[PDB]
């Protein structure tokens, strides 16, 4: 019984350690994914600025023409 | 009523409670003494998990009883803090955390003194006496850490 | 032995807690992937708008030259 | 020879083995029977963490011995599978898993039969016999699942 309970003690401790390691790896992957999300947000910002600029250039080009 | 709370480490503390106190109040008391958020706490008695809404009387807990505290690996709310070097750290926070509380958590993880930390969110540097909720900083928001 | 009995029951609780914590972390990572995928769609739409507007600029200049 | 494999969950399965079966072979038997990849399996006997390259004979494991299976919640590589309805499925895979294996994992997780599944990656529909590495499918790649309903 004490050998049986020490056996379960050992197996339970090992299961806890594995689960804690699994969690830390999942957390690390989630951090990386945030970083990738943040770089996508910068790309969106950059592209929105390009579209805004080109739209303004298009309008301007048409007014430069009418000014002829 | 006076109760012990003990972890799987050697850690043990004493709490001033009443038999009418709910488990959620006991968790709030543990936060006050020990700095452990309630959402990171699981309290155990006679091998079973105590529900937040129940009183201590509901589990037949008497004075000089020992409650067992098992800490979670996380709570409900995390935020991400990005450094200039592209490193990310995630912090376990509550919306009631002050900016100084957040800086102390960063010091805990990375060793950087709070007075050398500037936290930025939505282009604004964050003031020490204000909370996360004051800036509408939500779950999984990203703050930027810049060093002085 | 009773001390051992208690530690096994606490350890059992810790196993269940830690699996719950992992499953929440996994769920959060999945939702983050969905957020990434939405941003990738925005990037795609935006890139499409850039190629169109760039192309319109070039042809306006060419149309004006041709007159 | 028939041994037993016991999870901490209380689940006992019974396996047909031969002494000096590598622990690797026993883990494959467990994956055929239960949903569990070998990299999420850790087998223990007599307090010894059992190594994949050594054998049942190696560990003095007699005819109807019981092994203890400790489980991981994840392995080394995950991919995401997005459904047409916006739901995400995370799968525990290996780069040499076939598309057939991936569809079987989706079945085990979600209950959708494999011949009903069409998997898409990078605007290309994925062929059953090929592997994830064949398509340049990396960790954290997102596949799209579309159902073929007749």
């Amino acid at each position: 019984r004490k050998q049986e309970l020490v056996t379960q003690n050992e197996l339970l401790k090992q299961q806890v350690k594995i689960f804690e390691e699994d969690f830390q790896r999942e957390r690390s992957d989630r951090e990386r994914m945030n970083e990738e999300k943040e770089e996508l947000k910068k790309q969106v910002e950059k592209l929105q600025a390009q579209v805004t600029l080109t739209n303004a250039q298009l309008k301007t080009l048409k007014e430069e023409e009418k000014a002829k | 009523m006076q109760i012990f709370v003990k972890t799987l480490t050697g850690k043990t503390i004493t709490l001033e409670v009443e038999p009418s106190d709910t488990i959620e109040n006991v968790k709030a008391k543990i936060q006050d003494k020990e700095g452990i958020p309630p959402d990171q706490q699981r309290l155990i008695f006679a091998g079973k998990q105590l529900e937040d809404g129940r009183t201590l009387s509901d589990y037949n807990i008497q004075k000089e009883s020992t409650l067992h505290l098992v800490l979670r690996l996380r709570g409900g709310m995390q935020i991400f803090v990005k450094t200039l070097t592209g490193k990310t750290i995630t912090l376990e926070v509550e919306p009631s955390d002050t900016i100084e509380n957040v800086k102390a958590k960063i010091q805990d993880k990375e060793g950087i003194p709070p007075d050398q930390q500037r936290l930025i969110f939505a282009g604004k540097q964050l003031e020490d006496g204000r909370t996360l909720s004051d800036y509408n900083i939500q779950k999984e928001s990203t703050l930027h850490l810049v060093l002085r």
